């Protein structure tokens, strides 16, 4: 799954975490998620 | 107390059931004993523990 989000949203995207992105934008299941890989893309923007 | 043994049997059974029911109120190391409350005021991942 590919998407672009800010640094705080990087913390937000975790299993069972609750946040504005987590509540509505994207939710991880209450089960193991394989891996989460995040890096800043400011140069790409 | 002529019928000591029989009364003792009745008392022992009542004691066992009573302590079994009392154990429900015990906290057991969780935040609260009542299960609906622990469900209500925590997220499911945390409430699971």
């Amino acid at each position: 799954d590919s998407f672009v989000i800010r640094g705080d949203e990087v913390r937000q995207i975790a299993p069972g975490q609750t946040g504005k992105i987590a509540d509505y934008n994207y939710k991880l299941p209450d089960d193991f998620t394989g891996c989460v890989i995040a890096w800043n893309s400011n140069n790409l923007d | 107390s002529a019928l000591g043994k029989l009364q003792d049997v009745v008392n022992q059974n009542a004691q066992a059931l009573n302590t079994l029911v009392k154990q429900l109120s015990s906290n057991f190391g969780a935040i609260s004993s009542v299960l609906n409350d622990i469900l209500s005021r925590l997220d499911p991942p945390e409430a699971e523990v």
